C-alpha cells in the first residue's frame, strides 16, 4: 500500500534493475515508456499486489476514456485562480490529452492563448506543451 | 462642507424658508452622491433610511430635488464602474461597500426615469462587487420587511421589464450588448432569507459506482483525494454558507423572479456551454433562478443532449480501437408483460459493466416487438400502480406516495429512479403526481413539517392542531413512540414541538430514509452530471417531472415539423387543425395520449407528419405520419386510436 | 462651367497671368473631380493623359494645385463607394467606367500624401467595380509601355507597402479592418499582358478514374453532364478569356507583385477555407499572385492537410458501418531494393480500388523493416538516376529530363507522378532539377520556344541562331523532318519560323506528348483537387518541388519543437547551435541530408528532440531525438551519420 | 438506355405493379423507399440491364461517401447566383445530406440562414427542410 512504489522513478529502484509492463495492453513495455511515466507522473497500477504500468497507447486511450465522459466544467483564466486562490504551481493540474502534470510555465497554455482550463472527473486538466 | 447629512439637511428647507430659492441646495446632493455618504451616515453599514425619510418627507414640497437626484447619476455611472476591475477598491477594505445604500433607498425608483438610471449603473457597480460586498448586503437586505420587500420587489424588477426588451437581441448579444441580471442574481437572495435553514438536508449524495475502465484509471491516479471535490457548486452560497438548496419560504414567490419577455429572446442553447464551459461574453444559466421552467429544461435537456452527443462521441471508441460492439444508443430490452424484471437487470449490466451509457439517449427494444416516448407512460402506469407494492395512493388529494412496506421492492425503486432520471433526459413529462416533499428530497432536503400538506393534508392539520391544541402516532397499524416514552406523554403542549418535528421527520425521513434513498440511488446515478440541483428548483423539478396541464393545441398547428408529404397547405392539414380545435370539455384531455402518450403538456412542443386511414403515430417523436381523407372520414379515426385506451 | 477641360485649362495660368491669383482656379478641379471628366475628356475611354501632361506641365509652376488634387479625394471617397453595391451604377451602362483614369493619371502619386489618399478610395471603387469594368481597363492598362508600367509598378505598390503594416493585425482582421489587394488583384494583370497567348496549352486534364462506390453513385445520378464543370476556375480570366495560365513574359516580374511584410502578418491557415469555403470577412488565397511561395505552399499543404483531415474523416466510415479494415494513413508497402515495382502496384490498388486514399497522408511501410520524409529522396534518387531508363541528364547545366525512349517505362512514370504529387502533399522538397518547361507543362502549357534555354541551352541558341542566320534536326540519332520535305529545305530563312516553332514543339511536346502525359496522369490523379494551377505559378511550382537553397540553420535554433527531455536551456541545446553555426563552405551542404534528408530548404521549418550518442534522427519529422554529451564528444558524431552517405 | 426508366415514378409503371430493390443493401425495399426515390429523384441504378434502386441507409451513406471526399468549393449567397446568373429553380441543386433536389423555397435554407451553398463532385448541394 504505502510501501509499494506508486511511481516508477521509485519502482526502478525497488525492481533492483536499471533504467515496464502495462495491464491494459497486457504486454512488456519499453524505455520510451519509463521516461514519460516519470514525466506524466501517473500512479502505478496494482493487481491485488501485482504492480503494472501504463503504455502510451493506453495513456492516450484510458484518459481519453474519462475526458469525453467524466467532464464536469471548464472555466476562464479569470476564475480558476479566483475561486481557488491556490498557487498554480501547487494547483494539481495534469494534461487533458496526455495526462502530464502541467508546469506553471506550461500553465500559460490556456492563460496565454485567451483560452480556458478544463476539469475532467473532478480533477482539473488542460493542454500542455506537447499538445 | 463635503458630506451633507442629517443636521445639515435639517435646515436646507429652513435656509430657504425666508428666501424661497434652492440653487446650490441641490448641487450639494449632486456632490455628496459622488462614497461621501459614509461620513454623512454613521453614529456593518449606515441606518439612514429613516434619515432620507426625514429629507424626502420634509422635501416633499420641492420636487426639483429629483433633478440632481437623477442628474448626479449620469456622472456617477463611470465613477463606480472603473475602480472595481481596474483599481479593485473593495479588495483591501471592507468599507467601500457602505456607500451602496444611496441608490436603492429612494422611494421613487419605481418611476421610469429612475428605471433606466438607478439600476444599470449600480448593477454595474454590483457586477464587479465581490462575493461578500454583494453577499453580505443581502444579509442586511433580508432584514427588510415584506412591505420593504414590496417596495423592493418591483424596483429592481422594473428595469428587467424594459431593459431586456430594448435589446431586440440576435445570437450576438446575449450577455454583452442583462447586466442587472447579476443585480437580480443577488437581490433574488433578498427574498430567499427575507424561512431557510441549512439543518434538515439529506445525507450526502453518494457517488456512482465507478467505471471499471476508470477504476483502473483510478489506479493510474491517486484514488483517494479528488473524489468529486467539484460537482460545480453554486459560488454565491459558498460565500454565504446558506443556500438556495433550502428555500423553505419566500416573502414573495420566485415566479416574480422570472421574466418571460427575457426568456424567449435569449440564446439558451449554448448557455449550458456558457455555464459548464465559461464565457463572459454571452451566463444566464449561471443565474438559474431567472429562467422559466419550460425554458430551463432545454439546457438540462441539452446537458443530456450534449452528453448524448458526447456519448455519441464515445460510442466510437470501442468499435474504434477495441473493434467491439457499437451502441450509439442506450439500447434497453424488455417485454410488454415481462418489463419490471428485465427493465431492471439490463440496466444493471449498464450499471456494473457500462455505467456510462445511461446519460446516452434511450432507445428501447423489446423481445417480441420488431421506442421510448410512450414507453415511460407504460412504465409509470404499472410502476405507479400498487400491483407491484412499492406504492400507496392518497387518492383524495390524488397525490402519490411510496409504500413504507416496500422493504424488498425498494430493489424495484432501483428501476424507477433510473427511469425518472431517464424521464427527465428525453424531456418527457411523467403523469407521476408526487408531492412537493419528494422534490425537496430529490434536491437533498429532508422532510420539514410544512411539506406534509403537500403529501398528506389529512396528517397536516392533524399534526398542527396539536400546535393549535398522545405523543405517538401509528403508521400503516404499527404504533411507534418517536420520542422515547412518547406513549405516557400527556396532552401537555410543551413536549409537542418535537412531536411536530419528529413525526414529520418520521413519515418524510425516518420512514423512508432507505426507501427514497434506494430510489434516489437510481436517480442520482444517471442524473449526477445533470445540474438539476443547480438549475431546477424543487418546484421546477415538479413541473418538469409532473408536467403542466396547459394543453395548447394552438401551438403545434403553428410550429409543426412535417416533411415528406405534408407541405404547409396540405388538404388534411387544412382539415386537421379544425378537428383539434373543435374540442369540448373532454376531447382535450384525450388528445395527447395518442400523439406523445401523456396527459399534460411539456412553446417547443412540436409535431411530425408525412405521406380507413385511422390515427397513426410514430409514438417516439409525436410523429402523426398518417395518410392524406376529408374531415368526415377522419371525424372518428382520431377517436378510434383513443377510444380503446 | 461644370466640366473643366483641355481648352478651359489652356488659359487657367493665362487668366492669372496678369493678376497672379488662383483661388477659384483650383476649386473647379475640386469640382470636376466629382464622373465629370467624361464630357471634359472625349473627342472605350478618354485618352487625355497627354492633356493632363499639358496641365501639370504648364502648371509645374503652381504647386498649390496638388492641394485640391488631394483635397477633392476626401469627399471623393464616399462618393464612388456607396453607389456600386447599393445603387449599382455601372450595371446598366458601360459608361461609368470612363471616369477611373483621373486617379491613376497623376505623376506624383508616388509621394506618401497621395499614397494614403489615391489608392484606397479608388480601390474601394475598384472593389465593387464589376468583372469587365475592372477587367477591360486592364486591356487599356496593358497597352501602357514599360516606363508607364515603371511609373505604375510602384504607385499601386507603394500603398501595399505601408497600409498593410499600419494594421498590426490579429486573427480578427485579415481582409476586413488589404482592400487594395483587390486593386492589385486587377493591376497585376497589367503586367501580365503589358507575352501571353492562350494557344499553346496542353490537352485537357483528364479526370480521375472514378471511385467504384461513386461509380455506382454515378448510376444514382446523371452520369453524363456534371463531370467537373467546376474545377473552381479563376473568375477574372473567365471575364477575359486570356489567363494567368500562360504568362510567358512580364514587363517587370511577379516578385514585385509579392509583399513579405504582408505575407507573415496575415492569417493564411483558414485562408483555404476563405478560398474553397467563401468568406468576405477574412480571401488572400483568392488573390494567389500576392503570396510568397514559401507561404503559398502552406494552404496547399493545408488543402492536403484538410483533405487528410477529411480522409481522417472518411477512414472511419468503412470500419464504421461496413466494419471492415481501417486505414487512417495512406499505408504504402515497398522494399529498399524492390521498390519501383512494389511502390507502383500498391498504389494501383489505391487506383483501381481506392482512388480516394492518395490525398490522405503517406505513411510508408516496408517488408523487411519493422517513414516518409526521407523516403522521397530514396525514391527520387533511384528514379532520377538513368538506371531505370526513364531519364537523361543535361549534366552541363545540371538540368534533368525524361528520356524520350522511355516508351515502356512511362509505365514507371506512373509512379513518379503520384510521387511528385505526393512530394508536394507532405510539404517536402525534391532534389529534382527539372527545367521551367516541365512546370509550364505541369500547369498545362505545352512547350513554347523560349523555354528551351531552361531545358537545353545547347539547343536554345542553336535554334535561335537560325533566326539570327537544313529544316530537320535529329533526336537521340534519328533525323526527322518536322515540316514535310524539311530535308530539301535550304537555308532560306522564310521557312525557318515554324522550324523554330515545330522543333520546340517537338522536343517539348511532340516527343513527350505521351511521356509527360503518362507522367502527368499520375500527377493529376492525386493533385486534381489541389489548387496548384490556381495557387502556384509554374515558377512557384518549381521552388515548391525543387526547393530553395536558402539554408538557414539560424531559423530552427529559434523555432525548434522539442519536448520530453529538451527544455530551452538544455546543456546540449546550449552546445549544439554552436556546432551547426561553426560551419564552413562544405559543412552547410551536408547538414540537411541527415535531419530531413534533403539538400535544399523548404520560416516554418522546424525541429524535434527528446531524451557514443551519435547523430540520430527520426527521419519523418526532422526529429533529432538524440541523447544529452559535451561538444567534443559530439564534434564528429554528427559527421558519422553524414560521412557514410 | 434511353428506354429503361431512370425514375421509379416511371419504373412503377414499367414494372406493371402498384405503388423496390437496392444494389447496395442487395435486398428488397419498401414503400417508404418508393416515395423518397420519387422525392429525392435519384437515378435508377442499372446492373448491365438489371435495374435497381437505393435504400435510405445507402442513400445516407453513398452520398455521405462523396460529400466528405468529392468536395470542391462552397460559396456565399452573394455569388452562387452571380457567377451563374441561372434561375434558382433551374439551378440543379440537390441536398448534401439526403440528396433531395432543393425546391427554390427551400433554397432559403442557406440564403436565409446567412449561410453558404455547397458543391460536392462538381454537382452543387446544400441543406434542405429535413435537415
Ligand atoms: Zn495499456
Ligand atoms: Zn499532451
Ligand atoms: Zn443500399
Ligand atoms: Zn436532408
Amino acid at each position: 500500500p504505502q510501501e509499494r512504489p506508486r511511481k516508477l522513478p521509485q519502482l526502478c529502484t525497488e525492481l533492483q534493475t536499471t533504467i515496464l509492463e502495462c495491464v491494459y495492453c497486457k504486454q512488456q513495455l519499453l524505455r520510451r515508456e519509463v521516461y514519460d511515466f516519470a514525466f506524466r507522473d501517473l500512479c502505478i497500477v496494482y493487481r491485488d499486489g501485482n504492480p503494472y504500468a501504463v503504455c502510451d497507447k493506453c495513456l492516450k486511450f484510458y484518459s481519453k476514456i474519462s475526458e469525453y465522459r467524466h467532464y464536469s466544467y471548464s472555466l476562464y483564466g479569470t476564475t480558476l485562480e479566483q475561486q481557488y486562490n491556490k498557487p498554480l504551481s501547487d494547483l494539481l493540474i495534469r494534461c487533458i490529452n496526455c495526462q502530464k502534470p502541467l508546469s506553471p510555465e506550461e500553465k500559460q497554455r490556456h492563460l496565454d492563448k485567451k483560452q480556458r482550463f478544463h476539469n475532467i472527473r473532478g480533477r482539473w486538466t488542460g493542454r500542455c506543451m506537447s499538445c | 462642507v463635503t458630506y451633507l447629512t442629517e443636521e445639515k439637511v435639517y435646515e436646507i428647507l429652513e435656509l430657504c424658508r425666508e428666501r424661497e430659492d434652492y440653487s446650490p441646495l441641490i448641487r450639494v446632493i449632486g456632490r455628496v452622491f459622488s462614497e461621501a455618504l459614509v461620513q454623512s451616515f454613521r453614529k456593518d453599514v449606515s441606518v439612514d433610511i429613516d434619515a432620507i425619510r426625514r429629507v424626502y418627507t420634509r422635501l416633499l414640497s420641492n420636487e426639483k430635488i429629483e433633478t440632481a437626484f437623477l442628474n448626479a447619476l449620469v456622472y456617477l455611472s463611470p465613477n463606480v464602474e472603473c475602480d472595481l476591475t481596474y483599481h479593485n477598491v473593495y479588495s483591501r477594505d471592507p468599507n467601500y461597500l457602505n456607500l451602496f445604500i444611496i441608490v436603492m433607498e429612494n422611494r421613487n425608483l419605481h418611476s421610469p426615469e429612475y428605471l433606466e438610471m438607478a439600476l444599470p449603473l449600480f448593477c454595474k457597480a454590483m457586477s464587479k462587487l465581490p462575493l461578500a460586498a454583494q453577499g453580505k448586503l443581502i444579509r442586511l437586505w433580508s432584514k427588510y420587511n415584506a412591505d420593504q420587500i414590496r417596495r423592493m420587489m418591483e424596483t429592481f424588477q422594473q428595469l428587467i421589464t424594459y431593459k431586456v426588451i430594448s435589446n431586440e437581441f440576435n445570437s450576438r448579444n446575449l450577455v454583452n450588448d442583462v447586466a442587472a441580471s447579476k443585480c437580480l442574481k443577488m437581490v433574488y437572495y433578498a427574498n430567499v432569507v427575507g424561512e431557510v435553514d441549512t439543518n434538515h438536508n439529506e445525507e450526502d449524495d453518494e457517488e456512482p459506482i465507478p467505471e471499471s475502465s476508470e477504476l483502473t484509471l483510478q489506479e493510474l491516479l491517486g484514488e483517494e483525494r479528488r473524489n468529486k471535490k467539484g460537482p460545480r457548486v453554486d459560488p454565491l452560497e459558498t460565500e454565504l454558507g446558506v443556500k438556495t438548496l433550502d428555500c423553505r419560504k419566500p416573502l414573495i414567490p420566485f415566479e416574480e423572479f422570472i421574466n418571460e419577455p427575457l426568456n424567449e429572446v435569449l440564446e439558451m442553447d449554448k448557455d449550458y456551454t456558457f455555464f459548464k464551459v465559461e464565457t463572459e461574453n454571452k451566463s444566464f444559466m449561471t443565474c438559474p433562478f431567472i429562467l422559466n421552467a419550460v425554458t430551463k429544461n432545454l439546457g438540462l435537456y441539452y446537458d443530456n443532449r450534449i452528453r448524448m452527443y458526447s456519448e455519441r462521441r464515445i460510442t466510437v471508441l470501442y468499435s474504434l480501437v477495441q473493434g467491439q460492439q457499437l451502441n450509439p444508443y442506450l439500447r434497453l430490452k424488455v417485454r410488454r408483460d415481462h418489463i419490471i424484471d428485465d427493465a431492471l437487470v439490463r440496466l444493471e449490466m449498464i450499471a456494473m459493466e457500462n455505467p456510462a451509457d445511461l446519460k446516452k439517449q434511450l432507445y428501447v427494444e423489446f423481445e417480441g416487438e420488431q421506442v421510448s416516448k410512450e414507453f415511460f407512460q407504460l412504465v409509470v402506469e404499472e410502476i405507479f400502480n400498487p400491483d407491484i407494492g412499492m406504492f400507496t395512493y392518497d387518492e383524495s388529494t390524488k397525490l402519490f406516495w411510496f409504500n413504507p412496506s416496500s422493504f424488498e421492492t425498494e430493489g424495484q425503486f432501483t428501476l424507477i429512479g433510473i427511469v425518472l432520471g431517464l424521464a427527465i433526459y428525453n424531456n418527457c413529462i411523467l403523469d407521476v403526481h408526487f408531492p412537493m416533499v419528494v422534490y425537496r428530497k430529490l434536491m437533498g432536503k429532508k422532510g420539514t413539517f410544512r411539506d406534509l400538506g403537500d403529501s398528506h393534508p389529512v396528517l397536516y392539520q392533524s399534526l398542527k392542531d396539536l400546535l393549535e391544541y398522545t405523543f405517538q402516532i401509528s403508521q400503516t397499524p404499527m404504533m411507534y413512540d418517536l420520542k422515547e416514552n412518547g406513549d405516557k406523554i400527556p396532552i401537555t403542549n410543551e413536549n409537542r414541538k418535537e412531536f411536530v418535528n419528529l413525526y414529520s421527520d418520521y413519515i418524510l425521513n425516518k420512514s423512508v430514509e432507505k426507501q427514497f434513498k434506494a430510489f434516489r440511488r437510481g436517480f442520482h446515478m444517471v442524473t449526477n452530471e445533470s445540474p438539476l440541483k443547480y438549475l431546477f428548483r424543487p418546484e421546477e423539478i415538479e413541473l418538469l417531472i409532473c408536467g403542466s396541464r396547459n394543453l395548447d393545441f394552438q401551438a403545434l398547428e403553428e410550429t409543426t415539423e412535417y416533411d415528406g408529404g405534408y407541405t404547409r397547405d396540405s388538404v388534411l392539414i387544412r382539415e386537421f387543425w379544425e378537428i383539434v380545435h373543435s374540442f369540448a370539455a373532454e376531447q382535450k384531455r384525450l388528445f395527447l395520449q395518442f400523439t406523445t402518450g401523456t396527459d399534460r403538456a411539456p412553446g417547443k412542443l412540436k409535431m411530425i407528419i408525412a405521406k380507413e386511414r385511422l390515427p397513426t403515430s410514430h409514438t417516439a417523436f409525436n410523429v402523426l405520419l398518417l395518410p392524406e381523407s376529408s374531415k368526415e372520414k377522419l371525424k372518428e379515426r382520431l377517436l378510434k386510436a383513443i377510444t380503446y385506451a
